[PDB]
């Protein structure tokens, strides 16, 4: 629900390019995107450990 | 005139083989059905990983 918006105004406010916002839209990418990583990672191997219980 | 009780002894001390034969065979057979399905766990994780690194 956050990715699904911060890259749809990735998206929307560069069309052309603007050099103002150009040092910051690169770090909210960074942020979102190493957040993303590490709660898919840490799901996977929830539903991985509960798999082995049974 | 009729040996009643050497019957029941012989017929107990069949009987009792097959149950600790069946007690000794049921958990061995448990343990290792345990062990394939952690195999199977560990098999689907690794390649998932390789996979998902491709």
């Amino acid at each position: 629900g956050v990715a699904t918006q911060l890259l749809a105004a990735y998206i929307l406010l560069f069309d052309e390019y603007n050099e103002k916002k150009a040092s910051a839209q690169k770090d909210i990418l960074i942020k979102v995107l190493d957040d993303g990583i590490t709660k898919l990672n840490e799901a996977q191997k929830s539903l991985l450990v509960s798999s082995q219980s049974f | 005139v009729i040996p009643w009780q050497t019957f029941d002894e012989t017929i107990k001390e069949l009987s009792r083989f097959k149950q600790e034969y069946s007690q000794a065979a049921s958990v061995l057979v448990g343990d290792i059905k345990t062990l394939l399905m952690d195999s199977q766990d560990k098999y689907f994780e690794a390649t998932q990983t390789v996979y998902e690194w491709c």
